[PDB]
């Protein structure tokens, strides 16, 4: 599927980046990261805060929060970007998201792709999803599969540098 | 004690940038950073400041992160670029103090014996003097009132080194009102 | 009774002081190399003039110009002389 | 028992004296780099 | 040495609760719980006769004590020094502690204040400046605990016994009262302090009455019932009404040190009247 | 074995001047810190550790770092002064550890309870739920002055690791001359 000129942002995520919260130990973030029946389900309650970091800054265009039709699929999600620190559930309840989104049942299906306010996502390095509610108001929320679509922003390797031509060694 | 603290453009622009940086994504009542300065006589001159990772609990007013190692090595590197500037005081943007702040000042006193705190209310754009300065005091009050670990006001003002002065003037040029302003500016100043 | 009251105290503080000394030595080496990269020729030979206290030196350049130094530099005030 | 205690205590004292000397050259290095 | 916890089992009301209580802490080496209760019992309404056991007990506790809080000795020693009542042996009693009390806890100041009090008792002026001026400069560094300041300021308020200490006595008594103000001891002592502070204010050469102590709870709530004349003339001073009858009332209320200084007192009232009247 | 960041929380209350452990409790907790941190270091060099005091002002002596030498060095002059303020100490521990660089590192809190602790019964049980939603593994060790796992602490830890989680332990030390051996018997390597 995917849109025109965009590619999956999955190859750019970082394993050190992933800090999904409130996840059940049996069913984790890697599960909702896979295109399988493996899914993430929350542990304490329906609230579920999941953060992901990227190797290079990336422009996000759309997101696919696919989830099961058992009523545990995400309903209301707050979107935050470029968090400096780890983010608390109370803050997520009180902080203004980069984008507040209300998924409908069609969005949560396996073919359901959710558009994003692409203007607000141009130098995104770490996204945070605050799943606040589910359709069926079930005790725990399940994320069947979720990835990000967009495009890399053409960053550079800071420490790479290196001399290329010139005096080789000493100058003014 | 400390009779005066003079604050340069660079620190206030840096804290404005820090406030916009944090409130962009992590909107919070305040941000906390560290000032750098030098001592003349008993007046203090502050021109440098860096943001430090900080966190405050909403109502517990006793729970707080200020990063020790980050502060230390950031100061070390800022000394590497410019060694004159040593740690004096810490800044925050909250228009109000907190019961939690005196602990922040006590931690900062580990790095400076007479560390001075500065409130820089970036959001207010009002009558005057957007910087407030406070020192730590502990004395018997000489009048029978119970002693307490207290913050004490020290007068503050804005002063600029010549390079910062040309830098600020160039940006202010378009909105700049003339210094002389024969009658209009003087009457408006009296009003 | 005896020799048992200091087993833990003697066996730990020396290691900590040694580790602090080792890191302190590495930081000394780093400072020394930073100075070493900053003592590169030319040196613009010049003559010394009287010293002042507020320990600080005055220099007359081979280019025939007078400079005052707030600090004398990498050499010590006792060795030098007008 | 006092011989081992004296050995370790004298080693500690010598190490701390050498550490004061080492901190002195460290302060000298910082002072001349600041210079 | 361990036999002492049974030899000492007598000489106390309720032998178990007073000796076996600390014996259980001593036996199984739990130390700070012991240090809690050792200080607790010295305030008992008895003659603190357990100190006689403590004369040897200090040897048995401190051969290999290895935990004791320096305050959790000095606070009891400053009461044993009062209980023993011999000024000669007090000096050596405080020393065997002061020599070893040099830890990070600032407790040697308590010993210094104690010896200052004992020396003030035996000779109020001889070298009593030194036993306070060795604390004044070291009252700095850590001014936050303020109990040390309480003891020091109480001592320097007792220094009013030196003849010329009247205005400085007022200042230091106010400082002591600011160190701690909650009751913590009988209202008789608080009213005595308030009364002496009133005389100090009315008598000091440079202090006349001063305010906000007339509104200080530690005197007004105490003298509305008795000795009201002090507060009455204090209100007169803070009102400037140069008044004879109530001045004579406070004169017969406390004749020496107040009545023989009429010429001084008048000079205050008239002065204050000017202050009030241009106010 | 697991990739983790650990905040050790050592008591520096005046109650630390107890002496039930080997010669001095004050020295003993240092060997305890040594053995617990060595386990986290040898498991993997990337696993990192910081330290905290829970008594009096809960100051962060060391921020999270793989350099265990900084932790063992900072244990000097820990100076037992106050009393365990666990209520804010446990939460400041997690607030401090969450500022970690490598987010893949697991949550882990180890804290030393060497003093009696008072807390609100209605809320201490749901601080366990709080740290559950924050996904924090918390091992708490209790000392002789704690009357062997007060019911509040046992309930708190049981609900923190309830429903058969990691089984994070609430280990009471055997009162008297015993070190942290009860942890290295199994819980530190299994739990």
């Amino acid at each position: 599927d995917i849109p025109k000129g965009y590619m999956d942002l999955m190859p750019f995520i970082n394993k050190a980046g992933c800090e999904c919260l409130n996840e059940s130990d049996e069913h984790g973030f890697d599960n909702c990261l896979r295109k399988d029946t493996t899914f993430l389900e929350s542990d304490c309650d329906e609230q579920l805060l999941i953060t992901v970091a990227f190797n290079q800054p990336v422009k996000l265009y759309s997101m696919k929060f696919q989830g099961p039709d058992n009523g545990q699929g995400p309903k209301y999600v707050k979107i935050f970007i470029n968090l400096p620190r780890s983010m608390d559930f109370e803050e997520a309840e009180r902080s203004e998201p980069t984008q507040a989104l209300e998924l409908t049942e069609d969005d949560i299906k396996e073919d359901g792709i959710v558009p994003l306010r692409y203007v607000k996502f141009q130098n995104v390095n770490s996204v945070t999803i605050f799943v606040q509610s589910n359709q069926g108001e079930e005790e725990t929320t399940r994320i069947s599969y979720f990835t990000f679509i967009g495009t890399p922003v053409q960053a550079t390797n800071m420490n790479d540098f290196k001399r290329v031509v010139g005096k080789k060694g000493e100058s003014h | 004690a400390v009779q005066k603290v003079v604050v340069h453009p660079l620190v206030l622009l840096s804290v404005v940038d820090h406030f916009n940086r944090i409130g962009k994504v992590g909107n919070q009542k305040r941000v906390v950073g560290v000032l750098l300065g030098s001592w003349q006589k008993k007046v203090l001159d502050v021109s440098n400041s860096f943001a430090v990772p900080f966190d405050e609990d909403d109502k517990d007013d006793s729970v707080w992160f200020l990063d020790h190692d980050y502060l230390e090595n950031m100061y070390g590197m800022f000394k590497k670029v410019n060694a004159r500037e040593r740690i004096v005081g810490w800044y925050h943007t909250g228009p109000k103090l907190h019961k939690n702040d005196i602990a922040i000042n006590e931690l900062m006193k580990r790095y400076c014996p007479n560390s001075v705190l500065v409130i820089i209310d970036v959001k207010p754009k009002d009558l005057g003097l957007p910087t407030e300065a406070y020192i730590s005091v502990e004395e018997v009050h000489d009048d029978g009132t119970p002693t307490s670990k207290t913050f004490e006001h020290v007068t503050s003002e804005i002063g600029a080194e010549e390079a910062e002065e040309v830098g600020v003037e160039h940006l202010l040029r378009d909105i700049k009102d003339t210094t002389v302003g024969t009658l209009s500016q003087r009457i408006t100043n009296q009003v | 009774r005896l020799l048992d009251s200091e087993i833990k105290i003697m066996k730990s503080e020396v290691l900590r002081v040694t580790h602090e000394l080792q890191a302190m030595k590495d930081k000394i080496k780093e400072n020394s190399e930073k100075i070493k990269v900053n003592k590169t020729l030319p040196y613009l030979v010049s003559n010394v003039i009287e010293l002042l206290d507020v320990k600080c030196a005055v220099i007359k350049t081979s280019t025939r110009q007078t400079y005052f130094l707030p600090v004398i530099g990498l050499v010590d005030a006792e060795k030098l002389k007008p | 028992k006092l011989l081992e205690h004296k050995e370790i205590d004298g080693r500690l004292k010598e190490l701390r004296e050498q550490l004061k000397e080492l901190t002195k050259q460290y302060e000298k290095s910082e002072n001349d780099l600041k210079a | 040495v361990p036999g002492f916890l049974q030899q000492s089992q007598n000489s106390g009301p309720g032998q178990p609760a007073v000796w076996h209580r600390l014996e259980e802490l001593y036996t199984k080496k739990l130390w700070h719980q012991l240090t809690l209760q050792v200080l607790d019992f010295v305030q008992d309404p008895c003659f603190a006769q357990g100190d006689g056991l403590i004369k040897l007990y200090e040897n048995f506790i401190s051969e290999f004590e290895h935990r004791v809080n320096p305050l959790s000795l000095v606070e009891i020693i400053l009461h044993v020094v009062r209980q023993m009542t011999d000024p000669n042996v007090a000096l050596t009693f405080l020393e065997k502690t002061r020599e070893k009390v040099k830890s990070s806890d600032e407790a040697v100041i308590l010993c210094k204040t104690a010896i200052g009090a004992l020396k003030l008792n035996i000779g109020d002026l001889q070298v009593t400046k030194e036993t306070i001026e060795d604390v004044e400069e070291m009252l700095n560094n850590l001014p936050g605990v303020t109990s040390v300041h309480s003891r020091f300021y109480d001592l320097s308020s007792k220094y009013y016994q030196t003849i010329g200490n009247h205005a400085s006595y007022y200042k230091d008594a106010l400082r002591f009262l600011g160190c701690v103000d909650i009751k913590d001891l009988p209202v008789s002592e608080q009213q005595e302090r308030a009364f002496t502070l009133g005389l100090a204010g009315l008598l000091g050469e440079g202090v006349f009455n001063f305010g906000e102590l007339l509104m200080h709870p530690v005197l007004e709530s105490l003298r509305n019932t008795d000795r009201q004349w002090l507060i009455d003339t204090l209100y007169a001073f803070n009102s400037g009404n140069v008044e004879r009858f109530q001045t004579l009332k406070t004169a017969w209320g406390q004749q020496p040190d107040l009545a023989a200084n009429e010429a001084q007192l008048l000079r205050k009232i008239q002065l204050l009247c000017l202050m009030e009247m241009t106010f | 074995m697991v990739l983790e960041s650990t905040m050790v929380c050592v008591d520096n209350s005046e109650y630390m001047r107890n002496g039930d452990f080997l010669p001095t409790r004050l020295q003993a907790q240092q060997d305890a810190v040594n053995i617990v941190c060595h386990s986290k270091t040898r498991s993997n060099p990337e696993n990192n550790v910081g330290l905290i005091t829970l008594a009096n002002d809960c100051e962060v002596l060391t921020t999270l770092t793989p350099d265990t030498g900084r932790i063992l060095s900072k244990l000097h002059t820990v100076q037992p002064k106050g009393k365990i303020t666990f209520c804010t100490g446990i939460r400041v521990a997690h607030l401090a550890l969450k500022h970690r660089q490598g987010k893949n590192h697991k949550m882990r809190i180890i804290a030393f309870v060497g003093s009696p602790v008072e807390d609100n019964e209605k809320d201490l049980v749901k601080l366990a739920k709080r740290l559950k939603k924050e996904k924090v593994n918390v091992d708490i060790i209790n000392f002789g002055e704690e009357e062997v796992n007060t019911e509040k602490l046992t309930a708190f830890v049981n609900t923190l690791n309830g429903k058969d989680g990691t089984g994070s332990h609430l280990v009471t030390v055997p009162p008297g001359p015993s070190l942290a051996d009860a942890l290295i018997s199994s819980p530190i390597l299994a739990g």
